[PDB]
RNA sequence: UUGCCUCCUAAAAUGUAACGGAGGCGCCCAAAGGUUCCCUCAACCUGGACGGCAAUCAGGUGUUGAGUGUAAGUGCACAAGGGAGCUUGACUGCGAGACGGACAUGUCGAGCAGGGACGAAAGUCGGGACUAGUGAUCCGGCACCUCUGAGUGGAAGGGG
């Protein structure tokens, strides 16, 4: 499909909250950014699903 | 608390000569180098980039300052090359670093070379510079003469403040390089 | 060992090491170690570093090696091949110089066979 | 024997949407554009997409600025 | 041929048909986003080993003729173009006032709080210079919840 869907969640309460895209020919990884999240109430790494 | 031969003489003699044989309305017209720019493109990085090391290399002990790597702002389909391929290497000299080669080059380099018949007085480019290449670059002593695999030419090209031909033309000759006479 | 860029090898006479450089030959070797007194059959486990830096300084002095030889050998072919000599034009062609029966023979020169 | 045209899009509406001397409110859209045809000048902001609105209320008064189209409200007097 | 985007016909507000005249779209980017900092091309002329009408270097002329992922138009030399360091605001809770329309759809937004990025500070950041890259209702799946639970306590099921 080259442009999958992919679920981001958190680490601690591990609730998926955001969706988004990417190409996993460039990107075989998982991603791993920091995003927001609510119940946890402070920035956080979340981790490709 | 040092200085060197070259800056010495042109500083001391070289200026006063051309002062007094051009007659300049104030002190500093009398032209004077600025800065020596040596380069070369190889051409053959588009199928190897190896030898890309060896021409840094190369420019790195001949100057003693790291070189550039320099890509190509257009894409030829004829010569089968396309955009952000490294193609030449350059280098610039100012200062002692610039005196210091100017005095090794003059030295040692033009005598060692094979069959040398002077340098052109046509070379100019009307303004007061000079520009001239070269096709094998063991002739500096500064190479070790085993470590070498393949010929590497390359350009060098000095530029002055002379506002034009003549006055570049004698500034140069005054620093004594081997011309040729017509 | 190594000299002068050249890569000695690991257990050979030096009758056949020296021989390996570009420049020194069967019989050159023989008259330089005949010269120098050293023994043609010893290998090079026992090869020491100052009769070597020494036999390089003798085949410097006296001797052109590797780049310079080469150095004089296209020097050489490109004056010869730009007087228009009979040797020149032999290069330009790929052929023998010294006019052997190009007929059958001279295929080291001509290089591969390609059929017709 | 036949045609390959005939497609076409909708209209957009843009266009300016305020002439001078109008009296405004916060907020008011102003200026429908593609581009910066015109700028924004005192009081005005440009939009995500180009366009322009009035920041506090007055009257509007186009103008020039140093080779440009620009849009200005003026601090209307409270009576 | 059947939907969406750009231009002309479209008569200088908006809008305006035809089997009229021209073209694209059913993507792409983990950087081609955010912020801070710095620079300006194409072309022509003159000199240089291969090197030539064009490869890399030096000097001179050069105010938009180069360039803007993708078609067109509107813009951009103050840059929205080119080069570099850090980083994910491609957030959560909200939203005064408007833009046009038969209806359902679509679009812009100053401003407050939480917790962040960039920068010494003022300040910008709710994806991409702008306009296309998409699909209502019903039915069902997945994670979570201080909702409900057919006598009572559970569970099944139903709910946001
Ligand atoms: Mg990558
Ligand atoms: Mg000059
Ligand atoms: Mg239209
Ligand atoms: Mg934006
Ligand atoms: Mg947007
Ligand atoms: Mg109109
Ligand atoms: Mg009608
Ligand atoms: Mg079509
Ligand atoms: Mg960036
Ligand atoms: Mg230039
Ligand atoms: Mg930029
Ligand atoms: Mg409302
Ligand atoms: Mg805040
Ligand atoms: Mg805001
Ligand atoms: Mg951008
Ligand atoms: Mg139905
Ligand atoms: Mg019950
Ligand atoms: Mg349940
Ligand atoms: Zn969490």
């Amino acid at each position: 499909d080259v442009r999958p869907k992919i679920t981001l969640a958190c680490e601690v309460c591990k609730h998926r909250n955001y969706i988004t895209k990417k190409n996993r020919r460039n990107d075989p990884d998982r991603l791993e950014i920091k995003k927001f999240c609510p119940n946890c109430g402070t920035h956080q790494p979340h981790k490709e699903s | 608390k040092a200085l060197p031969r070259l800056k010495q003489r042109y500083r001391e003699e070289i200026r006063e000569a051309l002062q007094q044989e051009f007659n300049y309305a104030n002190v500093m017209q009398i032209p004077g180098v600025v800065k020596v720019v040596v380069n070369m493109g190889v051409g053959d990085a588009a199928r190897d980039a190896k030898l890309i090391n060896g021409a840094i290399n190369d420019l790195a002990l001949i100057t003693g300052q790291k070189p550039e790597v320099r890509r190509a702002r257009k894409s030829i389909a004829q010569f089968k090359l396309r955009e952000g391929m490294p193609i030449g290497a350059r280098v610039t000299l100012r200062g002692d670093r610039m005196w210091e080669f100017l005095d090794r080059l003059i030295s040692i380099a033009l005598p060692r070379i094979r069959d040398f018949r002077g340098l052109s007085p046509k070379q100019f480019d009307g303004t007061g510079n000079y520009t001239f290449g070269l096709n094998e670059q063991s002739m500096f002593h500064e190479i070790d003469v085993d470590s070498i695999d393949r010929p590497r030419g390359m350009d060098i090209t000095v530029v002055t403040t002379a506002t034009n031909d003549a006055e570049g033309r004698a500034l140069l000759r005054a620093l004594g390089f081997p011309f040729k006479e017509n | 060992a190594r000299l002068v860029g050249v890569d000695l090898p690991r257990d050979k006479r030096m009758e056949i090491a020296l021989t390996y450089i570009y420049g020194i030959g069967r019989t050159r070797s023989n008259e330089i170690l005949a010269a120098t007194g050293i023994d043609k059959n010893m290998r090079t486990k026992d090869l020491t570093d100052d009769q070597v830096t020494v036999l390089r300084d003798y085949i410097e002095g006296n001797l052109k090696v590797e780049g310079d030889l080469r150095r004089e050998v296209q020097a050489d072919i490109r004056r010869k091949i730009e007087i228009g000599c009979y040797q020149g034009l032999r290069h330009r062609r790929g052929l023998p110089v010294r006019g052997q029966r190009t007929k059958t023979n001279a295929r080291t020169r001509k290089g591969p066979k390609r059929t017709i | 024997s036949s045609s390959r045209n005939g497609r076409d899009s909708a209209a957009q509406r843009l266009g300016v949407k305020r002439f001078g001397g109008q009296v405004v409110k916060a907020g008011e859209i102003l200026v429908r554009q593609r581009g910066t045809h015109f700028h924004p000048g005192v009081n005005v902001g440009r939009g995500g997409d180009d366009t322009l609105f009035a920041l506090a209320p007055g009257a509007v008064e186009f103008g020039a600025k140093r080779g440009r189209k620009t849009v200005n409200i003026v601090p209307v007097a409270r009576p």
